[PDB]
RNA sequence: AAGCUCCUUCGACGAGUCGAGUAGUUUGGGAAUGCUGCUCAAAAUGGGAGGUAAAUUUCUUCUAAAGCUAAAUACCGGCCA
RNA sequence: UUGACCUCGGAUCAGGUAGGAGGACCCGCUGAACUUAAGCAUAUCAAUAAGCGGAGGAAAAGAAACCAACAGGGAUUGCCCUAGUAACGGCGAGUGAAGCGGCAACAGCUCAAAUUUGAAAGCUGGCUUCGGCCCGCGUUGUAAUUUGGAGAGGAUGCUUU
């Protein structure tokens, strides 16, 4: 069985609205039959399949949990280290002084 | 479900004997035509005008 | 110095750097004008040159723009 | 018959087309020259 | 003028007319 | 401004439109109309004499008492 | 808010004027639903208020006017949305036989059944229907416990305060013979 | 209300703007059957054979915005199916 | 009540004489132009709309296709010798009917029509 | 009567026909030029009856336009929008109407109706010559085509009270101050 | 490698669009034409019944107005243009009817063959509505038919009907309702099972 | 060539447009006053807008998504007076 | 081998057109703030000024998917009152129409939807002794007929060029 991922934003949206009950799964299918549906996509060259890709994505509102929890997913592991974190701190403490002593 | 489905000729399978139109036909579909007799009499006055 | 003569309006107005007339805007085709500077319009508005050619429209048109020459002109 | 010479000769292109557009970047070229090959396009020798 | 306008205007056209007082 | 006064500095002469209208004021032609219409009298008073009828509304105002053409 | 209250309540929008009151029926078959709760506004200004049975129940048509809504910042009051409410009834209800089966049909809309699985837990407040002039008046206040003095009850209001006048009564889902007509109502 | 003498009026075209026309019908059958169902079409159809009726009509009503559109897209695809039946 | 710019939006009509001839000379400009013909077309009596107002007539648009017929006037005929004609009023009334056509056939017994050239 | 098999087969646009056609040439139109000629029209039923002839001077320019808003909405639709920028390419010609021929997720595309005023065709025929006349220079840009209707309320009624007969000049007419001679 | 033009290119992706894709059924009906001795057969007839060219109907108004300056049958001709073509099919005076099978706005002939079906008149799609236009004088018509034929050629009409009608419409009536296209190339299908492969499989 | 008349014959009327949802702006005008953007996306004894509590949504009045057209109106600019 | 059609190009090819100016008035786009009032905020200024695009002698609008509720009216535009009314507004600052009615002026029309099919009857060029000769456009539709208070077709008898 494959294994299925969200890493898309769109997705996300959609998998909240579905944990949440504001759309369940009659509906899904519902909007799920429209004019994108029925759409060939087997034997197509690739340049032509990217062409529509590209220009041919459907516009959904996204929610500003959903972009979060892409970004948590998305997290490297060695994001947020002690070591880089506090050499953050100390670069913008040194640039207020900096910005101080031009200042003076 | 079938993603491309063959047509069912749900209205093409009944032949329709009789024209859609009731409309008569009008005298010039059977008379000669009165256009060519227009132009044949311009042609004659432009031959007798020499 | 950052102006010299535009051959558009005569003035030294043209940037050297920018090369752009701040009077007229040279290399644009329509000439430089703002509603705020009614002084500015009236300076280089219609009437203040020499009218070469729109002077002499009215009296052809006064005349109804007839062509030929009197009759029996030598 | 089937125009499959035709779609070879379009793809080869459009694979040029891609090739050069993402390697007008050098963060690109870069890329492809770091990047590694897989195995799962040299299999079909014995495994 | 359309052949029909021309047409309208040869069998209707503007009338002189006086109506007495 | 500035044309006028360019005109009024340039020696070129001031064309002068004659008082041309469009519409003619007067009935012209050798027609009965033509022959009998007064150029010093008025719609209505020429109407009056020709004992015809000038506007077939009803009147906006007041006529004169020897009026006979709003009816 | 009457939908908000109405825990087994499904919200419609708007219904085709051109359409037909029995039209209405098929689409209250389509939502498995047995009371219909209809709003039809006149020039934009006057409500018509209905309820009915959609099978073939007998149906009331008022005159909604008074309309003072929530978030109206004068009810000081709120509370729990699904929560079944104590309904409050008057002698006239009781005792004229029109204004009986008005009750009735209040009843069935506004019961908010025992067990439905919508519903809040705990009661606190009260819908109360009362017969002043030959006009009905509607009014909900929520239940505010407070302890005696050496616990007793106090209401304050809540939202729709609104007056329905009973213009017809008909023996049929939108139709049928009619039953009882006011005879007194006057048109603004 | 004064009392005037009612006149019988001519039937009006523009009255008669409503359209009966037959070859008009034909024309809308035909490029019916040469044209094909949109999506939303075809998951009313699916439904209205498999017998869920009132959630074709549902479906329909979210799809147009309007119940009568629903009803009559709803009756205009029953008696697709209907004919198609009648014609296999 | 003079928060906005009235005086860049000021009129003064100082011109009134002056409209006033100036209408009074394109009234002898057209009656000259139709010199026998009155200057003006002959107009409906119709009945004002509003019950404030339904106790008196005034002059409408034109005449009503079948109150030209009745009165004998051909349709394509009547704007040549002066009738307006409006298609879209109905008469609804014996009694308009009649006023109309007692109208029209008033301007017909006082008419002159002359025999084309 | 092809035209009238035509105007049906356009009212159902999500048919499986139609949605292939449609497919297949937004990729064809995204292929070509942004704005480009357009010898046959696509639409010959919908350019009939906007009023194309199959006349020496009549055009066809397809135009595909970004789609979106600026929050901000533009007040002039697409349409007109991809109608001044065909103008502006066939500066001597005169923008007749436009319609609709393709939409994609990205753009959107018009098929632009023009008339060369300068041909002697267009100038002897009438009903056409009207367009010749000078006064129509620029319609799409003073907003004199049905989009620009359209986008001006130019309709008749009590909903449309402040934008029929323009709405500035209403505006005026109802902002100045009248004072007569005799007050 | 060399680099093609861009509307050479564009017209070679077009027909390897409409090979690959998969078309609806009034358009495979379409990719569906005649053979060479159908195709021979019908524009014999036609030949013998082409219109006239504007040189020949002059010559023939000069010889009529040269006699009258010092009683004709009915022409019989091969009916052309898209209405005039409609709307003898919809009043069922067409005899034959053929279509070309190439028209650019498609949209303007896939009504054709079904209205000619329901209407019982015989169809068929000849491949080049430029051959139709040399048929006609013309550059292109988009369908021709045949109304009505002078009593020497009537058994020739008939038999061309009954050839046409078995011979084609039997073959384009066992596949005409269906898809058309699908016609996948080795390295289509690669690229196929390349995407299988890779979604799948494990990831998505 | 044209007008009328009569009839055991006919009578085609504008679609990503209406409309529904939503955001912005605007209006005296949430039956959204109009406009624009995005999603969905029609009908044919049809559609739009009004009247009506009067018993069902009756009655009234016009035909949208193509186009032309002088006069009465503005006018600090142009030719003058 | 040749030749058609479709699409796309070249030419200092034959003939034309556009740009800029002006912008008083006119048609659109875009779009402030000062000011005033109100616990605050919306509002007001103002759908204005500034900026951008486009015409003319006028422009625009315009011949009802209108007004109305009458005994009904009858394209558009402008004046008078309607009226500081209805209506929206902490029913603040305030904002603010239209129908009717009197007048001025009046004028109605063209396409798409039908097959001329007993005859593309239509039109652009350029060659002309000018009178007519060819190249083409066009059937994926140029003429004539018709545009829903209509119309078509037949018949019929008068009437108009
Ligand atoms: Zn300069």
């Amino acid at each position: 069985r494959p294994n299925i991922d969200i890493i898309t934003a769109e997705a996300m949206t959609l998998a909240h609205q579905l944990a949440t009950g504001e759309k369940t799964k009659a509906d899904l299918i519902d909007e799920g039959y429209n004019k994108y549906a029925f759409k060939q996509k087997e034997g197509l060259p690739d340049w032509f399949l990217e062409d529509e890709a590209k220009h041919d994505k459907p516009i959904k509102p996204i929610t500003k949990e959903a972009a979060q929890a892409i970004k948590e997913k998305l997290r490297a592991l060695n994001a947020r280290p002690i070591k880089k974190v506090a050499e953050a701190r100390a670069r913008r403490k040194l640039r207020q002084a900096k910005k101080l002593e031009k200042l003076k | 479900e079938d993603p491309y489905p063959d047509t069912v000729e749900w209205f093409t399978s009944v032949e329709e004997k009789m024209p859609l139109s009731a409309a008569p036909e009008p005298k010039r579909r059977f008379i000669p035509s009165k256009n060519e007799a227009k132009q044949i009499m311009k042609l004659v006055r432009a031959i007798r005008e020499g | 110095k950052t102006h010299g003569l535009c051959r558009r309006c005569g003035r030294r107005s043209l940037h050297n750097q920018k090369k752009v007339c701040a009077s007229c805007g040279y290399p644009a085709a329509k000439t430089r004008k703002y509603n705020w500077s009614e002084k500015a319009k009236r300076r280089k508005v219609t009437g203040t040159g020499r009218m070469r050619y729109l002077s002499t429209v009215p009296r052809r048109f006064k005349n109804g723009f007839r062509t030929g020459v009197p009759k029996g002109a030598r | 018959e089937d125009g499959d010479q035709l779609e070879r000769e379009l793809d080869a292109m459009y694979e040029h087309y891609k090739e050069r557009k993402a390697s007008q970047d050098a963060k690109y070229r870069a890329k492809r020259a770091r990047q590694e090959v897989d195995d799962e396009e040299w299999e079909g020798l014995s495994a | 003028v359309l052949e029909k306008t021309k047409k309208r205007l040869t069998h209707f056209p503007q009338r002189k007319y006086a109506v007495k007082a | 401004r500035e044309l006028q006064k360019r005109k009024r500095r340039s020696s070129r002469p001031t064309i002068r439109m004659p008082n041309r209208r469009k519409k003619a004021l007067n009935p012209a032609g050798n027609n009965i109309i033509a022959k009998s219409w007064n150029k010093k009298e008025t719609l209505s008073q020429n109407y009056t004499r020709f004992g015809l009828v000038a506007k077939l509304g009803k009147a906006t105002g007041g006529t004169a008492p020897g009026n006979k053409a709003l009816l | 808010d009457l939908a908000s209250m109405l825990p087994h309540g499904r919200k419609d929008a708007k219904f085709d004027t051109k359409s037909r009151l029995y039209e209405l029926c098929e689409l209250a078959e389509l939502y498995n639903c047995n009371n219909v709760l209809f709003f039809e506004a006149r020039k934009g200004k006057d409500l018509y208020m209905w309820f009915s049975k959609v099978p073939n129940g007998p149906t009331v048509k008022f005159y909604a006017q008074n309309l003072h809504t929530m978030e109206e910042l004068h009810f000081q009051g709120n509370c729990l949305k699904g929560s079944r409410p104590i309904l409050s009834f008057d002698a006239a209800f009781e005792q004229e036989p029109y204004l009986k089966v008005i009750k009735e049909l209040f009843l069935h809309t506004f019961g908010v059944p025992q067990g439905h699985k919508k519903s809040k837990p705990f009661i606190d407040h009260v819908l109360s229907f009362s017969v002043a002039d030959g006009k009905i008046w509607v009014r909900n206040y929520e239940i505010r416990e407070v302890e005696k003095v050496k616990t007793d009850i106090n209401l304050i209001e809540i939202g729709p305060r609104f007056v329905l006048t009973p213009i017809i009564i008909q023996e049929g889902s939108f139709g049928g013979p009619i039953l009882y007509e006011n005879k007194r109502f006057i048109s603004p | 209300g004064h009392k005037t003498t009612r006149r019988v009026l001519k039937e009006r075209p523009s009255r008669r703007k409503g359209a009966q026309s037959k070859r008009t019908q034909f024309v809308r059958s035909l490029i019916r059957e040469v044209a094909g169902l949109a999506p939303y079409e075809r998951r009313v159809i699916e439904l209205l054979r498999n017998g869920k009726d009132k959630r074709a009509r549902k479906f329909s009503k979210k799809k147009l915005g309007t119940f009568g559109r629903a009803k009559r897209k709803c009756e205009e695809l029953q008696r697709i199916i209907a004919e198609s039946r009648r014609a296999h | 009540h003079f928060r906005k710019h009235w005086q860049r939006r000021v009129r003064c009509h100082f011109d009134q004489p002056g409209k006033k001839v100036t209408r009074r000379l394109a009234r002898r400009a057209k009656a000259a132009a139709l010199a026998p013909r009155p200057v003006d077309k002959l107009r409906p009596i119709v009945r004002c709309p509003t019950v404030k107002y339904n106790r008196r007539t005034r002059l409408g648009r034109g005449f009503t296709l079948e109150e030209l017929k009745a009165a004998g006037i051909p349709r394509l005929l009547a704007p040549t010798i002066g009738i307006a004609v409006d298609h879209r009023r109905k008469n609804l009334s014996e009694e308009s009917l009649a006023a109309n056509v007692q109208r029209l056939k008033d301007y017909k017994a006082r008419l002159i029509l002359f025999p084309r050239k | 009567g092809a035209l009238k098999y035509l105007e049906e087969l356009s009212k159902k646009k999500q048919s499986d026909v139609v949605r292939f056609l449609l497919r297949v040439r937004c990729w064809e139109y995204r292929q070509l030029n942004v704005i480009h000629r357009a010898s046959r029209p696509s639409r010959p039923d919908k350019a009939r009856r906007l009023g194309y002839k199959a006349k020496q001077g009549y055009v066809i320019y397809r135009v595909r336009v970004r789609r979106g808003g600026r929050q901000l909405k533009y007040q002039r639709s697409l349409r007109a929008t991809a109608e001044e920028r065909v103008g502006r390419r066939c500066s001597n010609l005169r923008v007749l109407n436009s319609y609709w021929v393709n939409q994609d997720s990205t753009y959107k595309y018009y098929e632009v109706i023009l008339v060369d005023p300068n041909h002697k065709a267009i100038r002897r025929d009438p009903r056409i010559n009207w367009i010749c006349n000078p006064v129509h220079k620029h319609r799409e840009c003073r907003g004199l085509t049905s989009t620009g209707k359209k986008s001006r309320g130019l309709n008749k009624g009590h909903r449309f009270n402040k934008t029929r007969a323009g709405r500035r000049k209403t505006w005026k007419r109802h902002n100045t101050l009248s004072l007569w001679r005799y007050r | 490698m060399v680099k093609w033009p861009e509307y050479i290119r564009l017209q070679r992706q077009k027909k390897i669009l409409r090979m690959r894709l998969k078309v609806p059924p009034a358009i495979a009906q379409f990719q569906y034409t005649l053979d060479k001795n159908l195709a021979a057969q019908a524009f014999k007839l036609l030949n013998k019944y082409r219109p006239e060219t504007k040189q020949e109907k002059k010559e023939r108004l000069l010889r009529e107005a040269t006699a009258i300056k010092e009683v004709s049958k009915k022409p019989y001709t091969v009916k052309y243009g898209l209405n005039h073509v409609v709307g003898l099919i919809e009043n069922k005076k067409a005899s034959l009817v053929l279509i070309a099978n190439d028209v650019d706005p498609i949209e303007l002939v896939v009504f054709l063959p079904a209205l000619c079906r329901k209407m019982g008149i015989p169809y068929a799609i000849i491949k080049g509505k430029a051959r139709l236009g040399t048929l006609v004088h013309k550059k292109t018509a988009a369908v021709v038919a045949i109304t009505e034929v002078r009593s020497e050629d009537k058994n020739e009409l008939a038999k061309l009907i009954s050839a046409v009608k078995e011979g084609y419409l039997e073959k384009v009536e066992d596949t005409r309702k269906r898809w058309g296209g699908g016609i996948m190339g080795f390295k289509a299908q690669k690229r196929e099972e390349k995407r299988k492969k890779s979604l799948e499989t494990a990831i998505k």
